[PDB]
């Protein structure tokens, strides 16, 4: 994608996090765990259902048209009805087969942004706390714990209460 | 001591392919067909009201061929010619059969109203073994086969006017005798002629005399035309032998009628989209079924399948 | 101590809602009708000629009904025809009227060329009651209707070949009489017969005769036909009765004018597209004013608004209100 | 959008803002203040009048075509002729609907993006002497006044002059 | 002492400008044509069949022109006709030209079979020398003139039944004689007549008696017409005068037959494109050369030219 | 393009690079070099080979179809055979002008991201010992000679063997 982080920086995805599109996964003093996050999850369901609902959106109606089946040759009325049809039916199918290609590439493109972003909330968030090893897991320079853990997922992380801590330990 | 904090995404062990501006075969989460691509292979009689012509076409029940009798009364949305159906009364031709065949379906119903058209000096209701009505010789319930009376047969010259204020559609015929003996025998006159008008418009046959193939018994044939006849306008019909004369008229509708050719058989369903192959869902925006429809119906494309992606990239473990 | 500085973009009081591909609405800044969907009511008198029919259908100005001959020789990009005209001459149909119509009204001229045909027996120049001319009575001024001279009616066998470098269009036509009485004493023949033909193409039509409705005092009929002659053929006129004969050939050309149906009022004003419902600016991509066009013009679309967005995404500050 | 700054971690836009659709808003010691940025604004105004005049490019011209009302029921010719007019108007609609939507999430991202840009090359100007904190706004660990801020602001910032001021702020 | 590392992109001295959404004109590093716009001027002769009609129309080499002889049986999958063809035999027209010409250029064949039909009491094979074969006068190959034999015409009555599995062509005709005398002398009878029918289908043609102007020194006429006979349908022709009669059948065929107007001339080459213009490659999508194409072609389009960028922006040094 | 590094904080293109689309140039004790960097380069190729391969997908295939000159003036069944055409040409004209502006738009943004990830994948490389200097070159802190440097280049630069090191030179 246009954003290099799903099938990018993030080497593959957890066939084991079921509960959510994108989340976290730690080790800390108290062992390993993994959390999906809420918000980045709705943010590309959202896109996606609309996308489909826009393109789901209700069927034209029509009724009597023209005659597409022929029992006897008949020239140049019977082409021209032909014709007609052909060109109706090649151009529409070109119209589908673009949407499908430029929705596709847009999907990818979005959720890989969405990837993305969450990534770079967590970072801003981590301040001068952490550092980003270049394959979607930050090193946190200082004890943190399940709580500590859980206030990065939920975004209440005070850095400031580490800063000290972990600054000495980056340098 | 310190703790590592990893960002990921989820997949699973085995996606489904879509296409992409830059690929043919991309591997993602999850995705969703927009090709509707099967039918139940039966016609749903709703919400649309269907007519299944069983044995008759459309034109048939239109003339009143005797075993088209049934279809008198009636109306549709969609009426279903099926393949099996047969004509069993005079041998005849439409020529543009696909116009009045098609104008007739758009109208939605064969509903007919009878005329007193006044045909002075001819003998009224002529009938064949070729159209059984009964024990005995027949003919098409709405025409009337005018021939001589005693031994004349005069100029017929009537008119009609519509002061109604809907269209009136009034089918008419040309009888083509085999040979110049029936035509002095049922017309005097050895040529005969038929004129039917409007104020802005008019139709001019001439009967053709001569030996054609043998059907139902019969070497010669009756040409079908047809007259629409606005609010304000007038019909005339002029003809010193041959004519095939309208009994009254069909009151035209507009409307969302239509007819199909199609043999599935019809059944008790709900469903907005018709092809011949039977009713199709609707709730995808692209069909591969048939390029014919009737309904609320996806349109019609080449592809049996393409898949619209409905998750991200899957990169599996 | 230090500073702070905050990267940010603006916002409006009234956004506007757009489409997307994932959104059916969502706000922006500000965006643009794409699809124009009024019209002033009036036709624009120029950059194209404009030719009002008034009164007239192109084919009765083309025959030459009487109160159509202000039409003669006239031309136009767009003829208009108004839902007021009616005509005043001989009851008739023209057989395949829509091609006729469409072929004058493309060529864009009823130039009118008149030429010496020698009809050799006959009595020329028939008129009707039903078509008057002054005070009386007349026929289709491009129209000859020949009739019996003395007691006969020869078998007409005329020639007008064309040496020009153009094509001609010819207009003619088969009288259809009410009784066999009418048709014996115009045409002596019990049956009459024209056959119009050039060395590629004939036509033969057979009169039929009979009533049809009143029309202007008539039961009677004229059916109208064409010919066209190209640049070295030669138009043969074959008849023994019935012939409603032309006086010559219009001129054909080709170009960009057409017709439309439409009871809009012609006003001074530049406009390079025009609908029946009057001109409309062509700026916008896109219209929804009518299917019916003509000249440069937007798309028609279903729609009748669709907005491309202009701005970026309108986000304002929530409010404790 | 894509990039995350508009309805992201940008919280909203000014009202404010009226002379640019991009800008900066500071504190120091000398007060408050706001100044729009030209070069960002001028980036996505050219883009989004380049995509508007390619749309606007204009019309198709066309004269006699065929009949699409009609006074008499005819059959087949005039089926098809109906036909061939209502496919023709529901590809052009199809092609106006695609066309608006398509151009319209473009132009959301790259608003998006431009926002983006400004705030990167603002960041990569400060390079040591700032902390993002996170809403589009920098803390500036040194004393900058009115001039340091426009420095800021037109490109001519010297991060050396100070560096040694800012880092002792941030490490303690 | 440090180091710098500076990432980067490559340019070229002169790129090439594109259109994107939103600039008409941008400089990428490289471009891709996608619009084809030259042809060789050549029609090459595989992997279609190519037909040259050299003087023959296609229709005149069905009917059987005698400069057309060589054409007999022919078989196509494209048939060109080319601009300086040119007729040789009795004049004549064909109602609905356009459409005997279409069916027969998608049937792809002229392949002939000879019926034994039996012509009682008239004399056949009538020639012109409007239409000679070697220095003696003749017909149309595929058509039978036929005449009064001694000073009688009979009403001709005869069937041709379609006992094969495959639909059958007849192409038949009336002759339009210049006067009374060459009516009589030629079919006695003052007035001819032609019908010629199906068990489905039916015309009856009347001959024009008059002059029509001179084309290779004849003032009178022949009107081509044709009928389609069905498996199990039987063919009926019925004539008292003026019959142009058939000798047989064309074989119809379905497939991927046409006809093109074209004066480009053919060459040993291969390419799938057709166009009147010649052959054209198909390596692009779209192509301006020529809306009129055979075969597997790019689509037609009004620009002459549209680049598809193969590379980045081009930002030079 | 949308990620702003091509002709955007990265100048402009290097003429001299002729064996790859994206590459590094470095100045350090021991001069000054260039390389190209295949992975970024084939990336981009790829997907510009695959938008390539679709647009060239080969053409449909049309046999008897309607006429479409005419010699003779003959009124409504030959207008709707040219109406017909002429609204078939105009609405694959529009497909063709859509589809390039589409592709090529597109075209310059992915291969203004391949330049931007590249960039990104250096950074997250040099951890702390380096600072982005905002025209797309690092200032390194510390030796790098061409050994090192080639090192940053196959993805096998040790950050933790300068950090001390560099550290002290940017602070
Ligand atoms: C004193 C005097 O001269 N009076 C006149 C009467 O004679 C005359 O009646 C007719 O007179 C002649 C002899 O002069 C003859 O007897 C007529 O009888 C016909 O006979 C033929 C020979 O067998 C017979 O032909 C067969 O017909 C069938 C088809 O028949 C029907 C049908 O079912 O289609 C019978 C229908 O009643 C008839 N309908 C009408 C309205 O006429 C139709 C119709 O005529 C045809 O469909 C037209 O195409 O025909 C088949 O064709 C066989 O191959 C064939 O052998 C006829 O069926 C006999 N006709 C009748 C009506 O029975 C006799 O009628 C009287 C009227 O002309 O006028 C007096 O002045
Ligand atoms: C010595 C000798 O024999 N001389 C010959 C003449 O007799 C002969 O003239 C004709 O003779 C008969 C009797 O032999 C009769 O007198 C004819 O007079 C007609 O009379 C009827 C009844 O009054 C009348 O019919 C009415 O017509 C109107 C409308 O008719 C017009 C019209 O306005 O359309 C009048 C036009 O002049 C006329 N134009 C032409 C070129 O003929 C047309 C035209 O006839 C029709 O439109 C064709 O369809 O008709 C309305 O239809 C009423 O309902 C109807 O009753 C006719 O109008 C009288 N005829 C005329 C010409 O006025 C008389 O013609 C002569 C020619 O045959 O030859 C001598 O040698
Ligand atoms: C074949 O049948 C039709 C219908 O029966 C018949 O046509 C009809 O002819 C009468 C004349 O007898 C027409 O009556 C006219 O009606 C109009 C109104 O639209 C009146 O203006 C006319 O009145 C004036 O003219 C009369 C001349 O006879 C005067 O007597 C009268 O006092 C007025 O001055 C006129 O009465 C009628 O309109 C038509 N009907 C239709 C439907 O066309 C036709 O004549 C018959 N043919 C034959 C050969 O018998
Ligand atoms: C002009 O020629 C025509 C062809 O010869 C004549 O028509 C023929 O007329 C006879 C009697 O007049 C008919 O004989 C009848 O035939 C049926 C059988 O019908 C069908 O049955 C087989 C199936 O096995 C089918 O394949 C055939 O095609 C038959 O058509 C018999 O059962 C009856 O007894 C009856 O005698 C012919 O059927 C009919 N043929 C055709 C093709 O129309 C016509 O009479 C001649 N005209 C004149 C004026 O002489
Ligand atoms: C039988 C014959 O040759 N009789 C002489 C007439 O031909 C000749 O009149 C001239 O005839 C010219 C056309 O003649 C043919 C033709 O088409 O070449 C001669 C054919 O034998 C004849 N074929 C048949 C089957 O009858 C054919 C046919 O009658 C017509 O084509 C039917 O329309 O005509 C041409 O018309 C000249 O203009 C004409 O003068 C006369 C007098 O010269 O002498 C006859 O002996
Ligand atoms: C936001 O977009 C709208 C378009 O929907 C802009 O409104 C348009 O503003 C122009 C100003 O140049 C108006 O054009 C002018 O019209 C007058 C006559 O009305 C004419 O004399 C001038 O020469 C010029 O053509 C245009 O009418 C107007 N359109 C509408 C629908 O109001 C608006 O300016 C845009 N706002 C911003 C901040 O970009
Ligand atoms: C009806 O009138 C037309 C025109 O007057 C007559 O047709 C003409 O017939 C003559 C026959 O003598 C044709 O002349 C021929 O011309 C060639 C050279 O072109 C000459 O070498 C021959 O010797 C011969 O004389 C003339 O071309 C022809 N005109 C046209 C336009 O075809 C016709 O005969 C008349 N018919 C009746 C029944 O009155
Ligand atoms: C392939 O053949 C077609 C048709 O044979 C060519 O189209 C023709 O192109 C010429 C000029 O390119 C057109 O000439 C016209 O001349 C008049 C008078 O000067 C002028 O008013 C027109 O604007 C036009 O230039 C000709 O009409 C046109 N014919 C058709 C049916 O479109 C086509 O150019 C050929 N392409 C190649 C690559 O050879
Ligand atoms: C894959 O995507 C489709 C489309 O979003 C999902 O199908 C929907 O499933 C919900 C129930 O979970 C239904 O209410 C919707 O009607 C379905 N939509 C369509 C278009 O069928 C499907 O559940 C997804 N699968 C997974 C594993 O996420
Ligand atoms: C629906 O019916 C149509 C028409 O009968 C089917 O199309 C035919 O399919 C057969 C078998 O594949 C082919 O031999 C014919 O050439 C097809 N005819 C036409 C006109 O296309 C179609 O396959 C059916 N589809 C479904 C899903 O039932
Ligand atoms: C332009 O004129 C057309 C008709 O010529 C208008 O559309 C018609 O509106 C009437 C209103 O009673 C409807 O009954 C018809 O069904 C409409 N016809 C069609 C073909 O849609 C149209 O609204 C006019 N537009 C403007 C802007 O005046
Ligand atoms: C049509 O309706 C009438 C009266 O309503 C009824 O008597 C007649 O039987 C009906 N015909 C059919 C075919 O049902
Ligand atoms: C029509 O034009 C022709 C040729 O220009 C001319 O001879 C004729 O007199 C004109 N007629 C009128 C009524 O202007
Ligand atoms: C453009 O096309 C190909 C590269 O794919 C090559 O043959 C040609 O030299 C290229 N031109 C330039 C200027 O890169
Ligand atoms: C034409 O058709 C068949 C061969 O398919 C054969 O009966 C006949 O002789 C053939 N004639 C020629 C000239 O090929
Ligand atoms: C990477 O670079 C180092 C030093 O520059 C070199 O020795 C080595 O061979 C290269 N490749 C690998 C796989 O280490």
């Amino acid at each position: 994608g246009l954003f290099g982080a799903i099938a990018g920086f993030i080497e593959n995805g957890w066939e084991g996090m079921i509960d959510g599109w994108y989340g976290f996964r730690h080790q800390n003093s108290e062992g390993t765990g993994q959390a999906a996050d809420l918000k980045s999850t709705q943010a590309a369901i959202d896109q996606i259902n609309g996308k489909l609902n826009r393109v789901i959106e209700k069927t034209n109606e029509k009724f009597h048209q023209i005659e597409k089946e022929f029992s006897e040759v008949e020239g140049r009325i019977q082409d021209l009805e032909k014709y007609v049809e052909d060109t109706k039916i090649d151009l529409w199918s070109y119209n589908a087969e673009l949407l499908v290609a430029l929705e596709n590439q847009h999907t990818i493109d979005l959720t890989d942004s969405e990837m993305n972003k969450l990534f770079e909330k967590t970072g801003r968030q981590l301040r001068e706390n952490a550092e980003d090893m270049g394959n979607g897991c930050f090193k946190i320079y200082h004890k943190c714990d399940n709580a500590c853990i859980e206030s990065i997922r939920n975004g209440t992380y005070d850095h400031d209460v580490y800063r000290d801590e972990a600054l000495n330990n980056r340098f | 001591p310190g703790a590592t904090l990893c960002l990921g995404h989820h997949a699973v062990p085995n996606g489904t392919l879509v296409k992409t501006i830059t690929d043919d075969q991309i591997e993602v989460t999850n995705a969703t067909e927009l090709v509707q691509s099967s039918s139940t292979g039966k016609i749903c009689n709703n919400p649309h009201r269907i007519l299944d012509g069983i044995d008759c076409t459309l034109i048939d029940a239109l003339l009143g061929d005797p075993h088209c009798d049934v279809f008198q009364n009636e109306t549709w949305d969609l009426f279903v010619e099926r393949s099996k159906a047969f004509s069993n009364c005079y041998p005849y031709d439409v020529p543009d059969y696909a116009s009045l065949r098609s104008l007739v379906a758009s109208s939605g119903t064969l509903e007919f109203i009878t005329e007193g058209f006044t045909w002075t000096g001819v003998t009224q209701n002529g009938g064949s073994n070729a159209c059984k009505r009964g024990p005995g010789s027949g003919f098409f319930s709405r025409l009337n086969w005018l021939t001589k009376s005693g031994s004349t047969y005069p100029v017929l010259n009537v008119t009609m006017p519509n002061n109604d204020n809907f269209d009136k559609l009034y089918i008419w015929g040309v009888h083509h005798p085999s040979t110049n003996q029936e035509q002095t025998s049922l017309y005097v006159q050895a040529s005969g002629r038929v004129t039917v008008s409007t104020r802005r418009s008019q139709q001019t046959i001439i009967p053709n005399i001569g030996s054609r193939p043998w059907v139902r018994g019969l070497s010669s044939r009756i040409s079908i035309y047809w007259t629409i006849v606005k609010p304000g306008d007038v019909l005339v019909i002029n003809s010193n032998g041959n004519l095939i004369a309208p009994r009254g008229y069909f009151k035209m509708r507009t409307g969302k009628s239509s007819i199909m050719r199609s043999d599935a058989p019809i059944d008790t369903c709900i469903s907005e989209c018709i092809t011949p192959n039977g009713s199709i869902p609707n709730d995808k925006p692209f069909q591969n079924v048939n390029k014919i429809t009737y309904g609320a119906c996806p349109k019609y494309v080449k592809q049996n399948t393409l898949k619209l992606a409905t998750g991200m990239r899957n990169v599996p473990e």
